């Protein structure tokens, strides 16, 4: 190369280390941006740099750069490649360092290729090094056939595996691996014969006392087994007594130990029918496990240091923790088949040993099975327990931690079946470690494993042992360490559903006890919460003794410098519901950062291509792509804002009247809003069901109130046409509904009595096409029915006219779901003598429908029969009178849960059809619609049933049950007047005949007879 | 000053939290916004210990293959490593076997701890049960987050007592 552009790039490729960021980018600059023009002079300097500088930094980067540059060699000219080998291999043959013999071969390999010229210079160049007299040389060509495998296509590797020098044998055998990794199966039995050899040069190892090599040489095995674990079937028990007889070796430092285990271990997830055909495995594997569990505390027989310290792990028990993981690993790859007995042999064993280290050892390695073992383990388990529930009271620490862990863990594993048949055990054992005699470790961990237990015990079992388990956890509470006191708390917390009723009783010491916690944000947000559920729990008054300071604390907690914030707002809610109207006060406080949160904007964003890729990082930022673009939302903050809805909500629910304040702000800032938040529906949805709520705030404080409706209901109906979610369309019909409701008669105008058609026309057309190409549909009917009928109503008919436009879809309906929705427009239509218009259009399908194998269909039918006679009196009895009969025959399967609802409406449908036409009808048919009493389904049947029957006033003890029937039943209500019609012809017969017909009836409704009459 | 320090070598894979991890250290801030690093950006962090203050100086490099480049150029007289992926992105894990055969090709025997950053994040897609490629290469492995400060000091006070080579030093 020319002087000159050496000095420059020897100055760039130097500078290139400083950790000085200037140097250092100035370098980098120099190197892009000065040097397809240069690249050429640039590697040919690299490669000369790690070649001949006598500096090592240089040599050693230049080598490194090299390397990196090349699979940025294939699109350089052939001279310069032939010269950048040559020096390359000139280099890899004079005097280097380690290290940059090293770099030489990394940057050699990257000139060595399918595509790039022959170079059988290197081939004669390894086969001499590794004969040199030098281990680096040795070493460094094994290097190269590492990562150029492909060269390698016996001798040469079993000289290797036996070479004198521990780096060249660990070389050699990083090179016989990296041969399976590299090639393919059809040629792998060509080397596999020499696995042998390798394994035993192994003792070698250990004889020589370099088990730091040794655990590089399992590295390898371990990569081995994952790639041809049956290479190893034949001396499978080879590698099992090595690796056994080095775990056992605890005069090793852990490397070995710890690799050998993994070797170990790696054989159950790549060969699990190898293991399971050879019981030296599994018995190996299970007490070499055990051994490296006992090496815990070491130099510390009272375990004061263990004692002493919080309630995580100690990451100075390395071998134990690898132990555990690998007992587990094993266990759930073979299962308890082949297992359990293995492990029970020695378990049987050390759960008997003096040594204190080895009762624990069995617990943890029991610990650890478990899961795995389950298939068998589930069954043996009055066995584990005999074994388990006796150390419970060890003279030592940590054997007890140990067996509350076991108890906690199968707890989970063997449930439900091990609550049901062990409960009697395990909650008497757990709850004794609970008590302040024990260390605080142990106190915690057993009141742990009674969550693990609690999971999946029924109430009833957990029942008796309540006042037990809340005594001693009121002690727990009271200890100077916050570990406890938070277990204590979850556990509080846990069993406060139960304990529903048993706090009243614990109250008046655990409420002072949790404000001085008060007084760690998951500590506080569990102790904010166990205070409030004890708070419900205990009713209002009593909870009135603390009420005012928990208040203060709380007001205090949300105004201090997120989990906590989410129990701020949980609690101030059931503060709330305990609270009544006496929480009114405190909305000046609790509100406003509720309603920041829920005015949040929908924050759409055009992000950029490219940045897109990365916004993978944001996991609250959602992208979706548009057209040539990409747009985000912040969705996090939009689920927050559902959040925080949800609660306003929630209040103007349980304060009504006293939230009228707040109403404007929410409904025209908040809710309506809500309802263009195109890109998430939660919040949309949560905005319509908030509507009705405000507005009935509004009503009951008190214009407004109408302007707020008229903006709301005309965004509801607007939503109805473009809205793509049919869950959602759904709820602006349900919101309409109830709206409606809140507001009353003629609530809507002529406008939106139009605006809605569409929508309800482009809704149904959008049901009807779904379903023309195949409960979400029936549901979204269902509501659609709602608003119409709750529409018609409020207009009291007039909406009959826009009903129309929309006659053709509702027709195409009628003639199942589709049925059922138009037969249940029809019904409403008619309750509001003016629809002759089209009765020529329906009854034919109506009457039909009343046969229908389908009893909605029926149902549905029926009503509207009964109907038409009601509000349409003559306009219709011409079909009302005929029909007469098909319904005292469809009356008539009948009273069975599937069909009770539909012979009811027909029921009512003939008493209405009685009542319209009096004495004009051609009566047995009275006393065929009696035979149907009672009604005890349908409430609006029933509701005129009985009016019927108390028009109209042998059959007095039918009389009377019908009525007690319909009432026990709770079918017409609130028990709110037939009864005064009975009483009276109860009236006209004796004192005996009167009481005689309760006579079958028993105590409970007899109880409610008297209260009835 | 500090007359004990060691280059440390940071990498993983783009956005697993290596420059926020840092930062969190330098100045206690976390930072929000994702700003890929370019090629590398070298920060001394000073840890006062029973043992005098001990320096690593950080060498933060580029996750992003296209800002990289050259990074493996930064390997050089490394004398530890920490190699960072994210507990909620499958893919940053399934790479960590490449990071951790780039640095010993040019760090060839030196402490690596392997951390899982991001464990505040509710749904974990990197479980601790997958978390075993530690075991098979002898790391120290540790979940941690820059954003909880989670186990904040364990990597550097684990290297510390493997390179000073005392298991009583403490931070
Ligand atoms: N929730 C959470 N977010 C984190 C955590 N650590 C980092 N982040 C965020 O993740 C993003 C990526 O952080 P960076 O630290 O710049 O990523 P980097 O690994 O340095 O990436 P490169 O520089 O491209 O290699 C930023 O938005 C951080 O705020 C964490 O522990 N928890
Ligand atoms: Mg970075």
């Amino acid at each position: 190369l020319p002087e000159e552009v050496n000095r420059t790039l020897l100055q760039i490729v130097q500078a290139f280390a400083s950790p000085d960021n200037q140097i250092r980018s100035v370098a980098e600059k120099a190197l892009s941006e000065e040097w397809e023009n240069n690249i050429e002079y640039l590697l040919t300097f690299l490669a000369e740099q790690a070649a001949f500088s006598q500096d090592t930094t240089v040599a050693a980067l230049s080598a490194v750069l090299f390397r990196k540059l090349a699979l940025k060699i294939t699109h350089i000219r052939k001279e310069v490649l032939a010269q950048i080998r040559s020096s390359l291999l000139k280099g890899f043959l004079s005097e280097r360092a380690d290290s940059i013999r090293h770099k030489l071969s990394d940057a050699i390999a990257e000139c060595v290729q399918d595509d790039l010229p022959a170079w059988p210079e290197l081939l004669q160049a390894l086969i001499e090094s590794l004969k040199s007299g030098n281990p680096n040389f040795r070493e460094s060509s094994f290097r190269i056939l590492t990562t150029v495998p492909y060269l390698i296509t016996l001798p040469i590797f079993q000289s290797g595996f036996t070479d004198a020098s521990d780096n060249v044998k660990i070389a050699a055998v990083t090179a016989f691996v990296g041969y399976f990794k590299q090639l393919p199966k059809s040629e792998w039995s060509k080397l596999g014969i020499l696995l042998p050899s390798l394994l035993n040069s192994l003792p070698r190892f250990l004889d020589d006392g370099k088990d730091d090599a040794l655990a590089s040489v399992f590295e390898s095995l371990i990569e081995l087994v994952e790639l041809a674990p049956k290479l190893f079937k034949d001396m499978f028990d080879q590698i099992i007594q090595f690796t056994d007889m080095v775990i056992k070796n605890k005069d090793l430092e852990p490397p070995a130990r710890t690799t050998a285990l993994e070797l170990l271990t790696v054989f159950s997830e790549n060969a699990p029918q190898m293991c399971k055909s050879n019981q030296n495995y599994g018995q190996t594997l299970v007490m070499v496990t055990l051994i490296m569990m006992t090496e815990v505390s070491i130099d510390d027989d009272d375990a004061a240091e263990w004692i002493e310290s919080d309630d995580t792990d100690d990451e100075e028990e390395v071998t134990y923790d690898h132990a555990r993981q690998a007992l587990d690993r094993v266990a759930l790859k073979l299962g308890g088949e082949y297992l359990a007995a293995p492990l029970f042999q020695y378990l049987q064993q050390m759960i008997t040993s003096t040594e204190w280290r080895e009762r624990f050892a069995a617990m943890m390695a029991l610990s650890s099975a478990a899961e795995g073992c389950a298939d068998v383990l589930i069954g043996e388990i009055p066995k584990i327990l005999d074994m388990v529930i006796p150390l419970i009271n060890d003279p030592h620490p940590r054997v007890q931690y140990g067996c509350c862990n076991v108890l906690g863990q199968i707890s989970t594993d063997f449930s439900p079946f091990i609550q049901r048949t062990a409960h009697d055990r395990i909650l008497p054992a757990l709850i004794s470690k609970l008590t302040s005699e024990c260390t605080s470790r142990v106190q915690t961990h057993a009141a742990a494993a009674l969550v693990n237990f609690s999971e999946f015990a029924s109430k009833d079992i957990l029942e008796p042992y309540l006042d037990s388990l809340l005594t001693n956890l009121l002690v727990l509470l009271q200890s100077n360490k916050l570990y406890v006191q938070e277990q204590a708390l979850t556990t509080i917390a846990f069993i406060a559903e139960a304990a529903k009723n048993k706090f009243i009783k614990y109250y008046d010491t655990l409420m002072p006890l949790l404000l001085n916690v008060l007084k760690n944000s998951v500590l506080k947000g569990k102790c904010m919460e166990c205070a409030t559920l004890i708070g419900f729990a205990v009713g209002k008054e009593k909870f009135h003794e603390h009420s005012q300071e928990l208040i203060s604390i709380l007001v205090a907690l949300q105004n201090s410098d997120d989990a906590l914030r989410s129990y701020l707002e949980q609690s101030w809610s059931r503060i709330c519901r305990i609270l009544g109207d006496d929480f009114v006060p405190l909305l000046p406080i609790v509100i406003p950062p509720l309603l920041i949160t829920a005015k949040a904007t929908q924050d759409v964003g055009l992000i950029e291509e490219e940045e897109a890729a990365n916004f993978q990082q944001y996991p609250d930022w959602d992208v979706v792509q548009v057209q040539g673009k990409h747009i985000a939302i912040h969705t996090s903050v939009l689920d927050d804002k559902v959040s925080a809805m949800e609660l306003l909500q929630s209040y103007a629910t349980l304060l009504r009247g006293q939230f009228a304040v707040y109403v404007k702000e929410v409904m025209e800032e908040i809710a309506l809003p809500s309802l263009d938040f195109y890109l998430h529906d939660g919040v949309r949805a949560a905005g319509a069901t908030l509507i009705p709520i405000l507005l009935s705030c509004l009503l009951a404080a008190t214009e407004e109130l109408v302007l707020l409706w008229h903006k709301a209901s005309s965004k509801l109906i607007g939503g109805l046409m473009s809205e793509p979610m049919p869950e959602i369309t759904q709820v602006y019909h349900n919101s309409l509904v109830n709206g409606i409701k809140v507001m009353g008669d003629n609530c809507l105008s002529e406008d939106q009595l139009a605006a809605f058609t569409k929508g309800v026309s482009a809704n149904l057309t959008d049901t009807y096409e779904r379903m023309q190409d195949r409960f979400t549909d029936e549901d979204l009917l269902d509501e659609i029915n709602k608003s119409i009928a709750a529409v018609l109503k409020t207009t009291n008919g007039h909406y009959l006219k826009n009903l129309e436009n929309i006659w053709p879809m509702i027709n195409t309906f009628l003639l199942p779901i589709l049925v059922i929705f138009a037969l249940v427009v029809i019904g409403d239509l008619i309750q509001y003598e003016q629809t002759a218009s089209m009765k020529n259009a329906f009854i034919p399908k109506v009457t039909e429908c009343l046969i229908s194998p389908d009893a909605r269909i029926r149902q549905a039918a029926s009503y509207i029969i009964g109907v038409c006679a009601q509000y349409a009196p003559s306009t219709y009895a011409d079909v009302c009178i005929p029909t007469l009969d098909t319904l005292v025959q469809i009356v008539d399967g009948s009273k069975l849960e599937e069909n009770r609802s539909s012979t009811e409406n027909a029921s009512a449908a003939i008493a209405k059809i009685l009542y319209a036409y009096n004495s004009n009808i051609p009566d047995t048919y009275t006393a065929n619609w009696f035979k149907t009493l009672p009604t005890i389904t349908d409430k609006e049947a029933a509701s005129f049933n009985y009016q019927f029957l108390s028009q109209l006033i042998s059959n007095i003890s039918a009389v009377v049950d019908s009525v007690i029937q319909a009432l026990n039943e709770r079918s017409l209500t609130e028990r709110e007047t037939v009864i005064s019609s009975v009483k009276k012809l109860l009236g006209f017969l004796p004192s005996s005949d009167a009481m005689a017909i309760f006579n079958r009836y028993p105590a409970d409704i007899m109880e409610k007879v008297h209260k009835w009459f | 000053e500090p007359q004990v320090q060691f280059k440390l070598v940071l990498v993983g894979d783009g956005g697993t939290g290596k420059t926020t991890f840092v930062k969190r250290h330098l100045t206690g801030e976390f930072e929000k916004k994702y700003v890929a690093t370019l090629g590398v950006e070298v920060h001394p962090l000073v840890f006062h210990t029973n043992r005098g203050p001990i320096k690593f100086n950080v060498w933060d490099t580029a996750g992003q293959e296209k800002f990289g480049g050259l990074r493996d150029g930064y390997y050089i007289q490394a004398q530890c490593a920490i190699i960072m992926f994210d507990v909620t992105s499958r893919v940053t894990y399934k790479n960590v076997p490449n990071w951790h055969r780039d640095l010993v090709r040019v760090c060839e025997n030196i402490p690596i701890v392997l951390c899982g950053n991001k464990v505040d994040i509710k749904d974990r897609k990197v479980k601790a049960k997958s978390i075993v490629f530690h075991r098979k290469k002898n790391l120290q492995y540790y979940d941690i987050s820059a954003k909880s400060n989670y186990n904040f000091e364990k990597p550097f006070l684990w290297l510390a007592r493997k390179l000073i080579g005392d298991p009583n030093l403490e931070f």
